RNA sequence: CCUGCGGCUUACACGCGCGCUACACUGACGGAGCCAGCGAGUCUAACCUUGGCCGAGAGGUCUUGGUAAUCUUGUGAAACUCCGUCGUGCUGGGGAUAGAGCAUUGUAAUUAUUGCUCUUCAACGAGGAAUUCCUAGUAAGCGC
């Protein structure tokens, strides 16, 4: 189960959810075509790197 | 090495060093044990598996005759 | 190029000066060391209570080489600490006065202690020579 | 002295392990782990806690050095932590003489729980939602888990803190889950994938 | 006693078989129930004669001697 | 030989299980000096004035379950701890080191001392058996556990087969509530399964003894 | 009467506050500091740890602050208070006695922290005027026409007592609910020098071993 | 164990809260090294002091320094650092608990006023429901 890598393009805004977790748009570092919003919990920023354990999972508005 | 044995009607172990095995009795504390080990001319770091009954009866008599061997009146319980 | 006790280490030169005093042999230590703990805030007696007075005298000689003069109050507060008074708050206490006065008399026997200006403690030519000899012996401790 | 001339050319870590040739194995930790700083001791107490990303400015080794004095019995003791860190580094360089830095970096890279999980209140219905973990967040979590396992080791054991720390670092470098931090990372991944 | 090396001769044989090889540290020299009736943690004290197995690790002290 | 070790939340990865009791009448009702319990047939003014019912309030269900559970052969083999969720929400963890008396007067006195204390002590003064974990049972329990409600309405099966099918690292848990009029829903949200053992309605003591007999022949306990 | 401590700034600028404590507060004293923070508008606070007071106050002064309150205690509960008005203003040093705690009693709603309504009751002497002006210039300038947060100072028997009450204009009269703490506040000195001086012009000290101060208010 | 609001009593079985000490090897005791600031202090009185002295210590000896950066005072502080001793032992962690002796007043300590010393060595194996405060020289810990 090789978890891919993803570089965050930008932190997705207005993602109404529980305070502490945010949706952020990241394009995969394996290939710059796979891009999706993902739910990041830790203190993050833009243009960073992260490990994505799912391939085509995309975040949504979590109320 | 020696295990517990009858000393002043107590059972005292010898595998531990000479200060604390000489402390578990009523009327003797840390400082009293240390100074009687000083006054009985025994090495302070020995455990009492050694120190055969010569020195054991010597510390018996230094208990029952302490002021003979410079145990001061300000040290008394 | 200049040999100083200040160049020499704490534990190393302390053991060296204590052994040199043991090599000197004559210091007239008090008989209370068989029963004393060298402080009122102390709980157990000193482990090497025979060389505890020697270590204290070596530290006093090091201070007398460093500072101009000291006193029994200064020595006692210098060699003083807190106390196991129980559970109440422990302040810092001084060291034993009679042990300090005897040690002050004990170092003038070897000539290490002399009456400083306006009284106090100082070193003499014999004390400075012995300190220099012990330091040079400890200057060759690098092997 | 002689070691003064030796360190005059190469600034090794305390002149006992080389502070060069350190490598970071796992990805997504570049610019999240500070390994590019040539220094002497991990006690550079300059103001770095003020900002968020300036905490990544201090080394992860200095972060673990701060993690040593994390207890009521030791909060605020510096030189105890420094001497314990030197002893633990010597224990690492004895168990694995490659580099204390390289072995510690390998353990940090192999002790990372790649996934996170959150409990969403849901208006009164908490649910387990798998979420990502940030790079400095994952690094801090691994360092904290390691320091916590090391501290929990020395509860009833005459082993030194440096010894238990080196044993946990070896378990993490092997990834054998013989340490609390590696077991915590495995259980965290298992829980995150349990409710993915 | 009855030999003054009681639990410190066969244990010494096991130590010479094992501890002179890997080696352990001053904390791991407490293995095989190194306890009272001899030297529990004083294996480093007697390690002046034996050398060349592994560097030591001193907790209360701070030393690493190749023994 | 020796007895098996302490079977509690500390014994987590080892062979252990939990017996869970709930929906009993266990509180502290001080009669106006000391602390007393809610008795139906004893106090007539107090029970009617409290707001409870004679058929509903049952304080001896826990005592009967403890009498039928603490003497189990599996309990002497070191495989079960006791978890109790009281009517006031109190969660109590009991190791099998001792055995409470079956005398409801003495058991009620010990329970009232626990209610006024939350603290029990040993004769040897070394092992306070009455531990209170962070409530409920599943907040500090073993890391591998099996949760199931043993209902008289759930699927009735033999206790030997289901227990023998379980792994030795998991902790089978059973929830029992001896309501004279009630339902098998006291710890429904905590149970991860719904299984049955008997074809007739039984109290907590009888169902607990049936589960203990099944566990005794499961792994020869 | 507006004073030289306030004439250039009384209704001109609305003030901000800073709440802090003497040295190593007890937890309940910190909680009471939290209450006096949340009662005041423009409320920001900062814990004092190992701080030299000339350095602390001087650093707080260039950053811009109108007033500074700092507390004391006696084994858990507070006893004393002082106010330091920053632009060379007068420090006032009080003894506070009784308290009710919003944590303690009930959650009775909310301290809405709106620009509150101000009440100063039964002040006659020029010292009463000094207390009224100094304390009035700590509240926000500009509550609304119907600001329902009535703060209340009462000056009966030299023990000024403060409460907070929240009112609704019900059918035949207002109706009030009790919030905030309730106090027995009493001053004992006024110094026009700010507390950094330690030696400047003391306006006022309470005579204590004067006989007639059994009876007389205001010295 | 001291202590702030609540029961009952005198010419003691209690309900709400604040703190300190510990529940041991980053530990505990033996010796070595050591970095402060705040101020305070005595004329017709004896303060704050330096030393030498002796007494384990507790405590007593005369004197200058200081009416004040001068003498305390560099308050040589404590945690801190090194090695030594010790092995997790409810031991040497721990001293609540008593008794005795010693100084030491004071008219008397008698109701352990205080201080030393010896002896006595409880609970405490990390504390549930809850629970407050907190975003850097900060929480936290140490002393004058």
């Amino acid at each position: 189960t090789p978890v891919t890598l993803a570089k965050v393009i930008k932190v997705l805004g207005r993602t109404g959810s529980r305070g502490g977790v945010t949706q952020v748009r990241v394009e995969f570092l394996e290939d710059t075509s796979r891009t999706i919003v993902r739910n990041v919990k830790g203190p993050v920023r833009e243009n960073d790197i992260l490990v994505l354990m799912e391939s085509e999972r995309e975040a949504r508005r979590l109320r | 090495f020696q295990h517990i044995l009858r000393l002043l009607n107590t059972n005292v172990d010898g595998n531990i060093k000479i200060v604390y095995a000489l402390t578990t009795i009523k009327g003797v504390g840390r400082r009293y044990s240390n100074l009687v080990c000083k006054k009985a001319d025994v090495d302070l770091h020995k455990r009492a598996g050694e120190l055969t009954q010569e020195e054991l009866e010597r510390i018996v008599q230094i208990m029952q005759n302490p002021t003979h061997y410079k145990i001061p009146a300000w040290f008394l319980n | 190029p200049g040999v100083s006790v200040r160049d020499v280490a704490a534990q190393d030169f302390i053991n060296a000066y204590a052994s040199f005093l043991q090599r000197q042999g004559k210091l007239e230590v008090p008989g209370y060391v068989d029963i004393v703990k060298t402080s009122s805030g102390n709980e157990m007696p000193p482990q090497d209570a025979e060389g505890w007075f020697y270590k204290r005298a070596a530290s006093v000689a090091r201070h007398i080489y460093m500072r101009k003069q000291v006193g029994v109050g200064k020595l006692n507060k210098l060699y003083g600490g807190a106390k196991s008074r129980g559970v109440r708050p422990y302040k810092h206490i001084d060291a034993s006065g009679s042990i300090n006065r005897k040690v002050l008399q004990a170092l003038e026997k070897i000539g290490i202690v002399e009456i400083s200006p306006k009284g106090g403690r100082r070193i003499s030519e014999n004390g400075q020579r012995d300190l220099d000899r012990i330091a040079a012996q400890t200057l060759e401790e690098d092997e | 002295p002689e070691e003064v001339q030796q360190a005059q050319t190469e600034i090794k870590l305390f002149n006992k392990w080389s502070f060069e040739e350190v490598e970071v194995k796992d990805a997504s930790l570049v610019d999240y782990v500070q390994v590019r700083q040539p220094i002497f001791v991990a006690h550079t107490a300059g103001r770095y806690a003020n900002k968020r990303f300036r905490k990544a400015q201090c080394p992860i080794i200095e972060r673990l050095t701060n993690s040593l004095m994390m207890n009521g019995r030791n909060n605020g003791k510096k030189l105890k932590a420094v001497r314990i860190i030197k002893h633990t580094l010597d224990i690492i360089n004895v168990l694995t003489d490659q580099n204390p830095i390289q072995v510690v970096v390998d353990a940090i890279t192999n002790t990372g729980p790649r996934e996170d999980t959150t409990r969403v209140g849901g208006g009164g219905a908490a649910r387990r939602q798998a979420v990502d973990v940030s790079p400095l967040r994952r690094v801090n979590q691994a360092i904290a888990l390691l320091t916590i396992g090391a501290r929990e080791a020395a509860f009833r054991n005459i082993k030194t803190i440096a010894e238990t720390l080196a044993e946990e670092l070896i378990n993490a470098a092997k990834g054998s889950s013989t340490s609390y931090a590696i077991k915590k990372k495995d259980e965290l991944e298992r829980v995150a994938k349990s409710n993915r | 006693a009855q030999h003054a090396v009681i639990l410190d001769q066969e244990k010494y044989d096991r130590i010479l078989k094992e501890v002179p090889t890997y080696r352990y540290v001053s904390v791991s020299v407490l293995v095989d129930r190194l306890k009272i009736g001899g030297s529990l943690a004083r294996i480093a004290l007697r390690h002046l004669e034996k050398e060349g197995i592994i560097k030591p690790i001193s907790k209360h002290s701070k030393q690493a001697i190749y023994t | 030989p020796q007895a098996p070790p302490v079977l509690t939340s500390k014994d987590k990865i080892t062979k252990r299980m939990i017996v869970v009791l709930a929906m009993a009448s266990l509180e502290t009702h001080k009669i106006s000096d000391k602390y007393v319990l809610l008795n139906c047939d004893d106090h007539q003014g107090l029970l009617k004035k409290m707001g409870r019912d004679i058929s509903e309030a049952r304080p001896d269900i826990t005592h009967q379950c403890l009498l039928t559970l603490l003497d189990s052969p599996i309990n002497k083999a070191g495989k079960l701890q006791v978890y109790i969720q009281t009517s006031r929400g109190i969660l109590i963890e009991v190791n099998p080191t001792v055995r409470i008396p079956r005398t409801f007067k003495r058991f009620s006195g010990l329970m009232v001392q626990l209610l006024h204390k939350l603290s029990i002590r040993s004769v040897n003064s070394e092992e306070k058996l009455l531990k209170v974990i962070k409530n409920p049972i599943t907040d500090h329990l073993p890391t591998k556990c099996r949760k199931v409600t043993l209902s008289f309405d759930a699927p009735v099966i033999r206790v030997q087969d289901y227990i023998e099918k379980l792994d030795d690292d998991e902790s089978i848990c059973v929830f029992v509530g001896a309501m004279a009029r009630g339902k098998d829903n006291f710890a429904d949200e905590y149970v991860d399964e719904k299984v049955g053992l008997s074809n007739y309605p039984l109290s907590a003591s009888v169902a607990c003894s049936k589960f203990c007999h099944g566990a005794e022949d499961a792994w020869n306990i | 009467q507006v004073d030289d401590e306030y004439a250039a700034t009384s209704g001109i600028m609305d003030p901000r506050i800073i709440v802090t404590t003497s040295r190593d507060p007890s937890t309940r004293l910190s909680q009471f500091a939290k209450e006096i923070k949340l009662l005041f508008p423009n409320a920001v606070r900062l814990n004092r740890g190992n701080y030299v007071m000339p350095n602390l106050v001087d650093a707080c002064k260039k950053s811009g602050t109108t007033d500074l309150v700092v507390l004391h205690e006696h084994r858990g509960v507070p006893t004393s208070l002082t106010i330091s008005h920053f632009p060379h203003g007068p420090t006032a040093q009080f003894s506070l006695h009784n308290v009710v705690m919003r944590h303690d009693i009930i959650n009775a709603g909310n301290q809405s922290e709106v620009n509150p309504h101000l009440i100063f009751d039964n002040f006659t002497t020029a010292l009463g005027k000094r207390v009224v002006c100094i304390l009035k210039h700590l509240f926000n300038a500009g509550p609304k026409k119907d600001s329902e947060r009535v703060i209340t100072f009462a000056n009966r028997g030299d023990f000024i007592s403060v409460r907070q009450h929240v009112y609704v204009r019900t059918r035949e009269g207002v109706e009030i609910a009790e919030v905030g703490p309730r106090f027995e506040m009493r001053l004992f000195e006024l110094r026009l020098g700010t507390l950094e001086n330690k030696d400047a012009d003391v306006e006022w000290q309470l005579r204590r071993f004067i006989r007639t101060a059994n009876k007389k208010d205001y010295l």
